[PDB]
């Protein structure tokens, strides 16, 4: 055999960490976008594109360090490292915000890497490949998330900064401007977490509380051998327990996997479509029928119309700070506020 | 209403509401903590204006 | 006609349920 | 069952104590120095404590033009 | 810059005893291969 | 006509049908807020 | 309340078009030999 | 039985049955293309080019007739406003017959492939079996795409034998389908120059042309065969899916930022020129330069064109709409009828003031007042009690230069208040908000719709090409795994290669 | 199956199923053009992207 | 002729093709000495 | 007779050795006063 | 090979994680992040 | 043209639902043994 | 136990086009007046 | 939407038409 199948030998070798085709990809990339993320934690900060610290360094905490996105007068920037914007200055890129599409464009490409080595081992071992399908959930949150919504806006300072409680400042901002909450596609995103959630505790409870006794211990994990034939757990038991307590149960193993896998994955997918829309503005933002009711009778009221005073009162408190570059001077007289507060 | 200021917020679908913007009200901050079930009231309008029902569910 | 609407679909999901739960298609041991 | 030798033969063997008894803090205190010397600043381009602004100035120094931002930050920088 | 000699010693110092403990070792190991 | 050797008959079981008809309610209970928007 | 005349037409249609696909389909299976 | 979500798997083997259901989506296709033209023909207002173009009106495939030169209607009005024109056949009106009547071909089509799907040449010769040669039938199908590639960019984009394509100035007042030359250097491959659209169809399908003879002539390497599957139908759906949605990612990016294919008379314009005050700039240097030359304010600002004010103004942002909200941009702000003039407001000291304007991001935005440093000078307070800067203690005006206001100014602090209200969105427009029972609301252009559906699109047909490039590679367990599967090739140490039986240890 | 008088004149378009070049073929070509076409889309993606700025090439509505 | 950013084009393209190169070279180097007995 | 250095070792240490090198750094930021 | 036991280095190892987050919430407290 | 509101409704009820009640009778027949 | 009053149902293709025909054409009727 | 609902139940009934004369069941001597 030739040199690419020799190659192909020494890659798919049965070793510690496996490493294939696609390690060749997802290793460096995946390497690159953490090592990224630690570096710039660590010591990289956020004063030019921000106006933020944002480091250990700087006297940030594990909370509130970020690698933060580039000022908004970069736009769209790649923001190479040879780029036009930083030529070749390796500080210059890190106070530009260089680091941010270091880490994203990375991050990208060591998710491709990371499925096709899904579809890589479960080749090689023989299995079908749905884990890899599972995991286009993942991927469809990230790109929709960290590419095409800053894509559709303004430019990259407007998707999420990686850091913890730059992270929690992107979910507020989704609600004061966006009011996402209200969006079918992040409710069924919701339903699918908190579903997969349930699914989850409630496979492995049901598992855990049907076992046939198959050895002495009180103890009972020593008591299955993976090569058993045998189902450990008793699924008619189990059936006859959840049709009696909630009405209906699974009675197939294989339509009971195979949901667990669909509730969470497609949970997502709908998340990312509506991150989509939000890339346009094309919000769900507003009941009109709701809008001319109250606009009309000043004595009608519901939740909806609270929280978009809440909506209101985040967009004006929070703009001047969060975002810089648009030199917000908002008067006090014009903040609105409440009676006393 | 909710916030006991007599500022009574509409939750049920036949008196403005979706599925989405609708609910079943908290009882009125002039309660507190106190136990309002129906016949705490002088009538069901008082005990459906004061929020009532979120008590009893 | 939106309130009709709402609690119609509400009303079919309950009958629904009422199927679903007592005309199921009965577990069998085989 | 891959071949290399187990982790807890390694690492409680003398050899790798031996080793990693002066490559461990090697780099501990090099790190250390990293920062202490003040090197870590300059090599990434974080402001020290008396380095966010000049003393009257009340304007944070936020890039505005993409392709002169080089530039804008080392004017930036010179005002200080 | 002094300051890379000074943090980049502590670990090049630390590269010339590790592979001064394990040349009975890594030379071993590559004869073997070839 | 000489038959068509590639047609199988199709089938949809009974959970089927209730887990079919829960996605499409619910979806409805969901959605038709903001079609009446 | 001022709702968009087409909602009550798409709920319906939403409801029923994809509803009638699934009983068509159980009830061919269901006569089946 | 088969599945609800497999009924369709009963083509695989069928040549001449998926022709037939290739055939019928392609009706539908072309029967939806018809139809949609029809609609939209029959809700077309053509009386107003200039305050109520194509894109203000809900309008989605008119702008892609009149992309490639369609701009008349049989009933004798052009969308550049014309009147008294003879399209010939190729108005509106024929491009519709015309995809109707396709639609109904391929219909009729479709029911004989149905019927006579047993054909000699969807047989191998050798085996009798239904066989497709997909390497053979790539080559012949890609030499044809070069061909028509070719010739659509060298005669139909160049006005050779052709009408040419929609071009248009860089502000969009003066847009007409042209003959376009194609741009052989470096500028061809700008977006923004349409002479690089004419140079990549004639070379592209040049290019497409050769590479179709040598996939006609010259067989797959056994290598690429048996790792692709080749003998395999699904491979094939699994590569078109992804160079689909490649493209489908394309087309949106070039409908949201703009390019010499998406012109902002048929689309509308883009949100990138309200971020960065586009027009406003344009505007701005048109009246210095009337100044300059000695015209009062009032004729400068009577020179603006009210096309280039429109677009001067938020509504027209398609950053600004909500995902249900339904409808023509006319429905919401309503049907523009006329520039009201350029609002300048003035303090009791004299003092021109300049509006903030609002940003695509908000639903709301305050009403605040600077001079020309950006100094705050005015603004409409929410609490009251401690106002300092409210146009009442700051004696403001606003007088109007051009449109239907000009010359006129304004006193009273609610009236000015009400003009400061719409000079967040920019230029002031009078709107017709009954005919449409309007409720003042922003809703998207097609640019926004087309956008939303197209990246949408593309992320599922993501999930279509990971699904189907796995049933490819892995049809041999779509069932399941092997029952007998060797514990020795999943346990670890057993083999050096991972699943290679020739490399136990 | 049927024969027709246009399937017979298809007939040898649809005759090599299966046939196959020996072993690696014109895979290494293949190649070149793969590359090429990369470095391609990267040239076309950083002029729109600003990020590659060439002379006579103005990325604007105004060119 | 060459801009600035072209020739940062060209240092990245040869940047990346540094990488690759000598990233397989070791690859296939490694393959080399270190192959499966079978 | 086990080797010492496989893809695992490399794999360790372009992990443990930046894990260290940024420890004793963080540490050494703790004795930071503005 | 085995010379020093596991649970040592076990205790040892975590003693230092101890004392190295110990020392990361003391800076919590005092000089940069101290709000002081 | 001002037509009832319900005319679009009402229309399309009529045609759908009896025409679906023939539809799920003809396929079940279909189906059965032949 | 079994109920032994079930029968099967029976729709023949001839029928299905009769009664499609009788809705359709009572529908083309009456829309109009549904719609006023 | 009157014009439309009108053309579309028209052209189910011309489709109704084409499928009853060329999809009937075939008539059989037996
Ligand atoms: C599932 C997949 C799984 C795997 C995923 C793997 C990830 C691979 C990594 C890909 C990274 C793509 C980066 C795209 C960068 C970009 O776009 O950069 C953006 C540039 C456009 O530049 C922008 O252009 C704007 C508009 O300008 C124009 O208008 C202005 C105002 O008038 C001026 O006139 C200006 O001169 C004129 O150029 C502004 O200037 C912005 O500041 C500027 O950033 O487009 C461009 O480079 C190219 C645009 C065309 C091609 C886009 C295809 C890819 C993107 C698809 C998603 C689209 C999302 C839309 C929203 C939904
Ligand atoms: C496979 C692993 C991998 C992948 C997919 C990437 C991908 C990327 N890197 Mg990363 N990187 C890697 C490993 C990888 N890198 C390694 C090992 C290092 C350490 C050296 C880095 C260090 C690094 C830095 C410092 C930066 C990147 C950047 C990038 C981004 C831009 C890259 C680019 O434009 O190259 C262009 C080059 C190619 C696409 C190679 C083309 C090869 C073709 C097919 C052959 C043609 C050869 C050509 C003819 C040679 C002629 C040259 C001559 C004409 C002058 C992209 C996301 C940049 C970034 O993230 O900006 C935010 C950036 O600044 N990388
Ligand atoms: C590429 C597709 C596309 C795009 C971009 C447009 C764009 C446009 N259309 Mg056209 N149209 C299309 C296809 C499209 N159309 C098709 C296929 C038809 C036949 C139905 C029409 C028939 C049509 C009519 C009759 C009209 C338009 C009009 C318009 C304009 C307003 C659009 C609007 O309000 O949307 C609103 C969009 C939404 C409310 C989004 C809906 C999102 C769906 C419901 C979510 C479904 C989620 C699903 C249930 C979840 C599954 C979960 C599960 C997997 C678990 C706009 C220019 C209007 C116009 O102004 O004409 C002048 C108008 O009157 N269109
Ligand atoms: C060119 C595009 C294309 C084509 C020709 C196919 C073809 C096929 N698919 Mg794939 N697929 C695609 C894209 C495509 N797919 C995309 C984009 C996705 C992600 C959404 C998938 C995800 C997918 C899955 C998960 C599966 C398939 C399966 C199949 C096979 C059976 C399909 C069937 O019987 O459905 C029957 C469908 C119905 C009876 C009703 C579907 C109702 C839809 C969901 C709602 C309304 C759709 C509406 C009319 C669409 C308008 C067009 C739209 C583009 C605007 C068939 C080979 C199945 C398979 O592999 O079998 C072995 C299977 O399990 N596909
Ligand atoms: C068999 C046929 C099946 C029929 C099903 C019936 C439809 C049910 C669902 C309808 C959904 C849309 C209802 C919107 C409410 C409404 O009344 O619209 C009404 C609008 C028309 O808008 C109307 O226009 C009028 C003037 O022309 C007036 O302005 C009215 O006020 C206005 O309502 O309908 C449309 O525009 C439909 C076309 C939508 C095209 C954009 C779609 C792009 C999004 C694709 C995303 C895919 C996501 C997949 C996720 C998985
Ligand atoms: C082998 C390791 C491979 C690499 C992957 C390791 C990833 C770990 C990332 C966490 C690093 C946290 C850190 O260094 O904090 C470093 C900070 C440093 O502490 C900060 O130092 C500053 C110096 O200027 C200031 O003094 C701040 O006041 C002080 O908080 O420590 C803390 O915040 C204390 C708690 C840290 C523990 C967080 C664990 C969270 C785990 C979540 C799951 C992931
Ligand atoms: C944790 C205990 C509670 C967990 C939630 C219960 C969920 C539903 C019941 C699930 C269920 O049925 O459990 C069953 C499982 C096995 O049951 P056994 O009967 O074999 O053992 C329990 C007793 O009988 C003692 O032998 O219970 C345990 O493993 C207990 C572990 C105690 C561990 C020490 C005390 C807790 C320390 C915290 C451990 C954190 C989790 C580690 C893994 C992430
Ligand atoms: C960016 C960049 C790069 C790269 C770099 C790298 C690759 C790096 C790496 C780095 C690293 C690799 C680092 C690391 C670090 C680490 C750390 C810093 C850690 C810490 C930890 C801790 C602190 C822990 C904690 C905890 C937890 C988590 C849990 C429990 C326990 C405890 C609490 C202890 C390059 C040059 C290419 C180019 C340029 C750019
Ligand atoms: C037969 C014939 C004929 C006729 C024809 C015709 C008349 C046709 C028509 C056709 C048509 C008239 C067609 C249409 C189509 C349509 C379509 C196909 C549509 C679809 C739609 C869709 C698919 C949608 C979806 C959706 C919804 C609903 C909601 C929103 C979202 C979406 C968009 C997804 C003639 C005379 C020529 C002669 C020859 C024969
Ligand atoms: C308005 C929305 C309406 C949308 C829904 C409309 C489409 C519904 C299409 C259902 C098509 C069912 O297709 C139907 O398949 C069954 C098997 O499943 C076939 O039945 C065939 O197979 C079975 C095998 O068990 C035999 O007993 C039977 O004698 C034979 O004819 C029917 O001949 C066919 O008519
Ligand atoms: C909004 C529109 C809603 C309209 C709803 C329409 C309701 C239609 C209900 C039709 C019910 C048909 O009822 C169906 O009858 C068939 C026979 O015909 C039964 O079928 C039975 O008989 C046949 C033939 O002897 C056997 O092959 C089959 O095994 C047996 O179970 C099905 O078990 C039953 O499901
Ligand atoms: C990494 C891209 C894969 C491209 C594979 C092209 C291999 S090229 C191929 O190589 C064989 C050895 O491998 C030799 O037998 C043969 O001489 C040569 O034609
Ligand atoms: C199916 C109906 C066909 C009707 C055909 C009417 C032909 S009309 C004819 O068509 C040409 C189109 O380019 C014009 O150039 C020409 O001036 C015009 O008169
Ligand atoms: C009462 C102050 C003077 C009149 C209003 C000044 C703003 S202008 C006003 O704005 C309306 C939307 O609110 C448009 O519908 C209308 O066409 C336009 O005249
Ligand atoms: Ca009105
Ligand atoms: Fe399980
Ligand atoms: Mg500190």
């Amino acid at each position: 055999r030739g040199w690419f199948d020799i190659l192909d030998d020494w890659l798919k070798r049965d070793r510690f960490v496996f490493v294939g085709w696609s390690g060749i990809l997802l290793f460096p990339c995946a390497y690159l976008a953490l090592g990224g993320w630690l570096t710039g934690t660590t010591f990289v900060t956020s004063w030019y594109t921000h106006g933020l610290a944002s480091s250990y360094l700087e006297g940030c905490n594990f909370l509130t360090v970020a690698v933060s996105t580039p000022a908004n007068s970069m736009g769209h920037s790649l923001l190479l490292l040879w780029g036009p914007e930083a030529q070749g200055d390796f500080t210059r890129w890190c106070q530009l915000g260089g680091l941010w599409t270091f880490i994203a464009l990375h991050g990208a490409f060591g998710l491709i890497g990371f499925m096709l080595r899904q579809f890589e081992i479960a080749r090689l071992v023989g299995v079908r490949p749905y884990n890899a399908i599972a995991f286009s959930a993942p991927i469809a949150v990230f790109v929709s998330v960290f590419l095409i919504y800053p894509l559709g806006q303004s430019s990259w300072f407007f998707a999420p900064s990686f850091g913890v409680a730059a992270i929690f400042r992107f979910l507020l901002f989704f609600q004061g401007f966006h009011n996402w909450t209200l969006n079918p596609f992040h409710m069924m995103g919701v339903a699918g977490v908190l579903g997969g959630a349930l699914l989850c505790a409630i496979h492995g409870a049901t598992v855990e509380n049907t076992l046939f006794q198959d050895g002495e211990g009180a103890s009972t994990f020593r008591a299955f051998n993976p090569t058993q034939a045998e189902e450990t757990y008793s699924m008619v038991t189990a059936n006859r327990f959840w049709s009696q307590i909630f009405g209906i149960a699974f009675s197939n193993k294989r339509w009971l996997h195979f949901f667990m896998l669909f509730v969470p994955v497609t949970g997502l997918w709908m998340s990312a479509i509506g991150v989509v829309g939000l890339a346009l503005n094309l919000r769900s933002y507003d009941f009109i029928s709701q809008e001319i009711r109250a606009a009309e009778d000043p004595e009608f009221e519901t939740f909806y119309t609270k929280n978009l005073l809440l909506n209101e009162g985040i967009r004006a408190w929070m703009a001047p700070q969060d975002q810089p570059h648009e030199n917000f001077v908002f008067p006090e007289e014009v903040l609105p506020r409440g009676n006393a507060l | 209403d909710i916030d006991g200021i007599r500022e009574p917020v509409s939750g049920s679908l036949l008196y403005g509401n979706n599925i989405i913007t609708g609910a079943v009200v908290p009882s009125s901050n002039a309660i507190g903590l106190h136990f309002y079930p129906i016949w705490e009231a002088a009538s069901l309008d008082e005990w459906l204006y004061n929020g009532g029902p979120y008590q009893l569910i | 006609m939106e309130t009709i609407t709402y609690v119609f679909i509400f009303a079919c999901i309950i009958a629904l349920f009422f199927f679903a739960i007592f005309f199921r298609e009965p577990p069998r041991i085989t | 069952t891959t071949g290399e030798r187990p982790f807890s033969d390694i690492i409680t063997s003398v050899r790798y104590w031996v080793i990693h008894s002066i490559t461990i803090p090697a780099l501990f205190i090099a790190g250390w120095l990293f920062v202490s010397t003040g090197l870590a600043y300059d090599v990434f381009g974080t402001p020290r404590p008396d380095s966010y602004y000049a003393q009257e100035q009340r304007s944070i120094p936020l890039v505005t033009d993409r392709f002169e931002a080089k530039q804008q930050v080392e004017t930036f920088l010179e005002q200080l | 810059d002094w300051r890379v000699l000074v943090v980049l010693l502590p670990v090049l110092l630390a590269a010339g005893w590790a592979v001064r403990n394990i040349l009975p070792y890594a030379v071993k190991q590559v004869q073997k291969l070839l | 006509m000489e038959p068509n050797p590639n047609r199988q008959p199709v089938e949809l079981n009974r959970t089927s049908l209730y887990l079919g008809l829960l996605l499409i309610l619910v979806l409805a209970l969901l959605f038709s807020s903001y079609f009446f928007n | 309340m001022e709702v968009n005349q087409l909602g009550l037409i798409a709920t319906a249609l939403f409801v029923l078009v994809p509803s009638v696909f699934l009983i068509i389909l159980y009830v061919q299976t269901e006569s089946q030999q | 039985g088969l599945p609800w979500y497999r009924v369709h798997t009963v083509l695989i083997n069928d040549p001449g049955r998926l022709i037939a259901a290739h055939l019928m989506h392609t009706a539908l296709v072309a029967g939806w293309a018809g139809s949609m033209a029809l609609y939209e023909l029959a809700t077309f207002d053509p009386s107003d080019p200039v305050l109520n173009p194509m894109w203000r009106q809900g309008m989605f495939v008119l702008p892609f007739m009149a992309r490639l030169g369609v701009t008349g209607s049989w009933s004798g009005w052009s969308i550049t406003g014309e009147t008294g024109i003879d399209p010939g056949f190729w108005s509106f009106e024929g491009v519709a017959l015309a995809h109707i009547v396709l639609s109904g071909l391929l219909f009729l089509a479709a029911c004989w492939h149905w019927v006579y799907w047993d054909l000699e040449l969807f047989r191998d010769p050798r085996t009798g079996e239904p066989a497709l040669d997909l390497p053979k039938m790539f080559g012949i199908h890609l030499f044809l795409a070069g061909l028509l590639c070719f010739g659509f960019g060298a005669f139909h984009l160049t006005g050779l034998f052709g009408p040419g394509m929609w071009v248009s100035d860089p502000y969009g007042l003066t847009g007409s389908v042209q003959p376009v030359a194609p741009e052989w250097g470096p500028d061809g491959f700008n977006p923004y120059n349409p002479g690089g659209v004419v140079a990549h169809h004639i070379a592209a399908g040049i290019v497409g042309i050769i590479a179709g003879l040598f996939h006609i002539l010259v067989r797959p390497p056994q290598r690429l065969y048996k790792a692709l599957r080749m003998g395999n139908i699904e491979t094939v759906l699994s590569s078109s899916i992804a160079a689909v949605f490649f493209a489908a990612f394309v087309v949106a990016g070039t409908m949201w930022y703009g390019s010499a294919t998406t012109p902002i008379e048929l689309f509308g314009p883009t949100r990138y020129q309200w971020d960065s005050s586009y027009f406003q700039q344009e505007i701005n240097r048109r009246v210095q330069a009337s100044l300059a030359s000695g015209a009062t304010l009032e004729e400068a600002w009577s020179a603006i064109p009210e096309k280039l004010a429109f677009y001067d103004y938020i509504g027209n942002n398609p950053a600004k709409g909500g995902l249900f909200r339904t409808g023509p941009m006319n429905k919401g702000d309503g049907i523009a009828q006329a520039w009201k003039g350029h609002a300048v407001f003035r303090n009791k000291e004299g003092e021109e003031l300049f509006v903030r304007r609002m940003p695509a991001f908000f639903e709301s935005f305050p009403v605040i007042l600077t001079d020309k440093n950006g100094v705050v000078k005015a603004d409409i307070p929410f609490r009251r009690a401690e106002s300092k800067y409210s146009f009442e203690q700051q004696g403001v005006t606003v007088s109007f230069y051009g449109g239907e206001l000009n010359g006129q100014t304004f006193t009273d602090p609610p009236t000015v208040k009400s003009y400061a209200r719409k000079a967040i969105f920019g230029e002031i427009f009078e709107f017709d908000t009954e005919t449409l029972n309007s409720d003042g609301i922003f809703r998207t252009s097609p640019r926004g719709w087309f956008t939303f559906a197209h990246a949408v699109f593309a992320l599922l047909f993501f999930f279509g090409h990971i699904w189907h490039g796995a049933r490819t590679l892995f049809r041999d367990v779509f069932s399941g795994i092997d029952p007998e599967l060797s514990p020795e090739q999943v346990e670890w140490g057993f083999y050096q290669k991972v699943g290679d039986v020739t490399t136990r240890k | 199956a049927r024969r027709t008088w246009l399937g017979d004149i298809l007939r040898p378009l649809n005759s090599e199923y299966g046939k196959v070049a020996p072993g690696w073929g014109t895979t290494p070509l293949m190649a070149v053009f793969m590359g090429l076409f990369l470095v391609f889309l990267l040239i076309i993606l950083e002029i729109y992207n600003s990020t590659l700025i060439l002379d006579g090439v103005n990325v604007s509505w105004k060119a | 002729t060459i801009t600035p950013s072209l020739k940062g084009f060209f240092i990245g393209l040869l940047s990346g093709a540094v990488v690759l190169g000598l990233t397989f070279a070791v690859l296939i180097a490694i393959s080399q000495i270190d192959k499966v007995q079978r | 007779s086990y080797p010492i250095f496989t893809v695992r070792w490399v794999a360790v240490h372009t992990l443990a050795v930046p894990t260290i090198f940024f420890l004793g750094a963080i540490a050494a930021m703790q004795f930071i006063q503005r | 090979g085995g010379r020093i036991p596991l649970w040592i280095v076990a205790t040892v190892a975590g003693m230092g994680v101890i004392v190295i987050v110990g020392l990361f919430f003391y800076g919590a407290y005092a000089g940069l992040g101290s709000s002081l």
